[PDB]
């Protein structure tokens, strides 16, 4: 099979008081991306290689024809015709030619055929349709594990989930415990699951597909399945590969029995997903990452030990992790030395690190308002409860 | 007090001042570098896109040629009645998938003999003629099967359902290894029997164990995929399934998940199909069916006496066979000679046996937490914290 | 033969014509349009119409063998 | 093109009517000079709005 993808640059992020190491180290970066630009610039400058066999080919195009359209080889018959499925839906029982490279035939990879007397004339190792092009990460995000506070058993369970078996896995056999084949991270709305996600993204050497959930539901029918097909597919092919679908309860939901056309469409699109949760083994490459707020709303099959072993918990940070994100969140800041930051922390509420994130925000804004960039400790305390907005009072005591 | 907007001089002065020295290079640089990676993202292209090309001197242009200007394309299609032809009405409406619906006639290269409701069938574009049956064909490649003749799983490896194990030997050893003390006893032997529990009991390993005893090959059918996508030919799939059941000496045939079905045109013909295999093979036969279900959703027509002769109920492993497959399950793992098993067990009030499993597994996960290649009691005693229990029980009761 | 011309323009614009959707305009005479078949067409469109009534979605009459925006 | 299939023309990028409706074409006649009271939500607003885009150096 082929190989991983998402290409990254340099972390960099070595100093941040720009310091003219950042300055340095960026010039180093931009030399060398002028040099790729050069160097592919002058090679397509002088580079003159074509033709040769040119006439065989020119008759297999001709054979071809133009257009050719491209369907699934749903299946096969004898070795002179197929099964092929146009994208409409419609397939036909048509020929194979002598050019196609009967070992690539299988079930499921997308067949050039003859846009007339329909007859499959190739294969598209690659079609990767618009939609699951874009699921694949090409550009890792930014954060990395530096950027998340706390959360230090989450990232411990996450990385012997995805990395362990990645890179040296011979703990796992050698104990002789399957891989766990998928990981669902869960809890309350911004606590760090798909930041812990793009972390992985970032420190990954395995192809990573971002999924929405909610985008693998289409209009037409069986389109929902085919993608799911197709994406998983993709993940396979591009072994190893971390197929992350962020909010799962987007058809996670507890499966009942569908009325109309559209919900028996979405429960076959949960089915088709199921079934390739369970199509590859746990010895495969392939792990998927879940993230989702209501957990408890999930089908319980989807979690079973027999498919989704583990299940990350994100709990609410607590003090010292709220501290660590505190530290994180304001280290490009320019705090002045009233600042403690403690009175927030110490105070009893429900913070997270999106509700940390936007104090930080929002005492830099208090901070604007007042013609400075130096945030006093009133700033972060006005912050607080403008962010923070919503028992009765002396009644526990 | 009402706060002043940022006015022009106080967004220039912002901008500058409190500024690094080093701000416009720096800024400028990252802008530099971004800018050149999409350039180098733009230019670099795409490459091939190699189509499937076979290697020369396989090609025979020619002949592809006089295939193409000669052989001619069929929509396949799901024949549907027969309208009672008798060779004088041979016509059958014939469904096109999400295509429309049309009655039609044969093509004089097939016989009726080979047509009949239900078959993928590969016709012509304008005059319909149904010219070539098309068996979606038998194969453990596709889809999932029994994939299984002589399973692996030993009577010693299941534990937890002895009372089951033995009504499970009731029902298959004593009529196929046995069949002298049936026949004697003047008594059908049970043509059929249901198991029914919750997920994760063991239920299907506990027929397979019995599939490697009874020395009859085991197969498993899952509902969902008679339900997902191989919907449809799935009836005709079962029927060849059942044909070979018929060709092999003897069959231990089981249905996994039989909810997904017992529970949908095409599922129905394939539910009528079952029953037309059940109750018209002769019970005396030796491919007797195992049934087991989640959800005792079944519908009253096959559990009528002569379908379904035994029920057995798979209930959650109590404290020996909790145990036992705590102790199944760490032989196959790197652990020390000393754990109690026992605790184990009781640690886990109405576990599952997959639930058992995972436990295991996480006790491996801790193991490999401190990269200790044998795992401890504290391993596994943590695994069954975590995985179990999903102040109150010790401030109360003691 | 102005006046000939003239009859043949109007005459393109006779009945039937298919209903769809003016999707974008592209140039001052090619638009992007989604016919009521259900179908996405980049066509041609007609000098007379008035320009500033071409707005995204608005209904449009297509040639019924062209789809050209009529 | 008419059914031989050649790319002959690159048209603006895909954007279904049903949002591209959405776009403030024609932008209403509403002035902060018609909006009693609420400065304090005006300059809240604005602080969130433009500033972030106006000026993303701060
Ligand atoms: N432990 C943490 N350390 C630092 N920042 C954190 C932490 N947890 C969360 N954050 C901040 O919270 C922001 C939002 O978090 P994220 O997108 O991961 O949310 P989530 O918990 O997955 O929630 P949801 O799925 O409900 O949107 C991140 O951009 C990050 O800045
Ligand atoms: N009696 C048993 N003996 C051995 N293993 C068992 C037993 N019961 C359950 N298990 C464990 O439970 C896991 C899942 O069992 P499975 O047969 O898939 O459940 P189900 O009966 O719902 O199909 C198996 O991996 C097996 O290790
Ligand atoms: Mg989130």
């Amino acid at each position: 099979t082929k190989g991983p993808d998402a290409a990254s640059k340099l972390p960099l992020v070595t100093p941040h008081t720009q310091c003219r190491l950042k300055l340095l180290k960026l010039e180093r970066i931009k030399d060398y991306l002028l040099m790729e630009e050069e160097f592919i610039r002058n090679q397509e400058q002088m580079k003159p290689l074509e033709e040769k066999q040119e006439e065989e080919r020119s008759k297999v195009d001709d054979l071809r024809g133009t257009p050719m359209s491209v369907g699934t080889l749903e299946e096969i018959i004898d070795d002179n015709h197929a099964i092929v499925s146009t994208s409409v839906g419609s397939e036909h029982y048509v020929s194979i030619l002598s050019f196609v490279d009967k070992d690539l035939l299988e079930p499921g990879c997308s067949v050039l055929l003859n846009h007339k007397v329909h007859a499959v004339i190739g294969v598209l190792m690659d079609d990767t349709d618009p939609l699951v092009t874009v699921m694949k990460v090409e550009k890792a995000p930014q954060e990395t594990y530096a950027d998340i506070g706390g959360l230090d058993n989450q990232i411990q369970e996450i990385k012997e989930s995805v990395e362990l078996p990645l890179t040296h896995p011979e703990y796992y056999e050698e104990m002789g415990i399957k891989p766990p084949k998928g990981v669902i991270l869960y809890g309350p709305p911004g606590t760090g699951k798909t930041l812990l996600a793009k972390a992985v993204a970032n420190q990954t050497s395995a192809t990573f597909l971002r999924v929405v959930g909610s985008e693998l539901i289409q209009k037409y029918l069986g389109d929902g399945p085919k993608l799911v097909r197709e994406l998983f597919r993709v993940a396979e092919e591009h072994a190893p590969s971390i197929v992350f679908i962020d909010e799962i309860d987007a058809i996670g939901t507890k499966r009942y029995d569908s009325n109309s056309g559209g919900e028996r469409e979405i429960q076959r699109t949960m089915l088709e997903l199921l079934n390739q949760l369970d199509g590859f083994d746990s010895r495969g490459d392939v792990k998927v990452i879940m993230a989702t707020n209501r957990i408890e709303t999930l089908d319980p099959a989807l979690i079973r030990p027999g498919r989704i072993d583990r299940k990350i918990e994100f709990p609410l940070p607590d003090e010292k992790t709220k501290k660590r994100i505190f530290q994180i969140h304001t280290s490009r800041m320019t705090l002045a030395d009233d600042v403690t930051l403690d009175d927030l922390i110490m105070a009893k509420d429900d913070l997270s690190g999106a509700d940390i994130k936007a104090i930080c925000t929002e005492a830099g804004l208090m901070a604007l308002r007042e013609r400075r960039m130096k945030v006093t400790n009133e700033d972060f305390k006005k912050s607080k409860e403008n962010v923070l907005y919503k028992t009765p009072e002396g009644l526990y005591l | 007090k009402p706060i002043r907007a940022l006015d022009e001089g106080d967004i220039a002065l912002l901008k500058t001042y409190g500024q690094s020295t080093y701000s416009r290079q720096i800024k400028q640089v990252e802008d530099d570098i971004q800018q050149l990676l999409k350039k180098i993202n733009e230019l670099t292209g795409i490459k091939e896109s190699d189509t499937g090309l076979a290697p020369p001197a396989l090609w025979d242009l020619a002949a592809d040629k006089q295939t193409l200007q000669s052989e001619q394309p069929l929509q396949v299609a799901r024949c549907t009645k027969i309208i009672n032809a008798d060779s004088e009405d041979p016509k059958y409406i014939i469904n096109v998938k999400q295509f429309a619906k049309f009655v039609v006639d044969l093509s004089d290269q097939v016989a009726p003999t080979d047509i009949e409701e239900g078959m993928r069938v590969g016709v012509d574009r304008n005059k319909y003629q149904i010219h070539i049956p098309l068996p979606p064909k038998i194969d453990p490649t596709v889809t999932m099967m029994q994939v299984e003749e002589k399973p692996d799983v030993t009577y010693s490896d299941v534990g937890g359902c002895k009372e089951q194990i033995e009504k499970l030997r009731e029902v298959v050893e004593t009529p196929l290894l046995h069949p002298e003390r049936f026949v004697n006893l003047g008594i059908e032997p049970p043509k059929g029997v249901l198991l029914f529990g919750p997920p994760g009991t063991g239920k299907t390993l506990c027929a397979r164990a019995v599939a490697n005893r009874t020395d009859a090959c085991f197969i498993r059918v899952i509902g969902s995929e008679l339900v997902q996508k191989y919907v449809g030919e799935g009836a005709r799939m079962v029927r060849e399934l059942f044909e070979m059941a018929r060709t092999k000496k003897a069959c231990l045939i089981f249905f996994d998940e039989i909810d997904a079905i017992g529970g949908d045109n095409e599922v129905q013909r394939t539910m009528l199909e079952l029953i037309n295999q059940l109750d018209g093979f002769d019970p005396r036969g030796n491919i007797k069916v195992l049934m087991a279900t989640n959800r005792p959703t079944l519908d009253p027509a096959l559990m009528r006496p002569g379908r379904l002769d035994r029920k057995i109920e798979f209930s959650l492993p109590d404290l020996e066979g909790r145990t036992h497959i705590f102790k199944i399950h760490a032989r196959s793992m790197s652990v020390e000679r000393d754990i109690r098993f026992e605790l184990l067990a009781r640690l886990c009030p109405n576990s599952t046996g997959a639930e058992i499993r995972s436990v295991c597994t996480e006790a491996g996960m801790f193991a490999i937490r401190a990269r200790r290649k044998i795992a401890t009691e504290k391993d596994f005693l943590e695994a069954v914290n975590k995985v179990i229990k999903s102040t109150p029980r010790y401030m109360t009761y003691n | 033969e102005f006046l000939h011309a003239q009859e043949e323009v109007k005459r393109i614009q006779s009945i039937p014509l298919v209903i769809g959707q003016f999707l974008e305009a592209v140039d001052q005479n090619t638009a992007i349009v989604g016919s009521t078949t259900g179908s996405n067409y980049y066509v041609r469109i007609l000098s007379t119409i008035d320009r500033e009534l071409l707005k995204p979605n608005a209904s449009v009459a297509l040639h019924k063998h062209s789809n050209a925006l009529v | 093109r008419n059914d031989s299939y050649t790319l002959h023309k690159i048209l603006p990028n895909k954007v279904d009517p049903l949002v591209s409706l959405m776009m403030v074409e024609k932008v209403p006649d509403s002035t902060y000079e018609m909006i009693g009271g609420l400065d304090k939500q005006i300059k809240e607003i604005k602080e969130v709005i433009e500033l972030p885009v106006k000026h993303p150096e701060l």
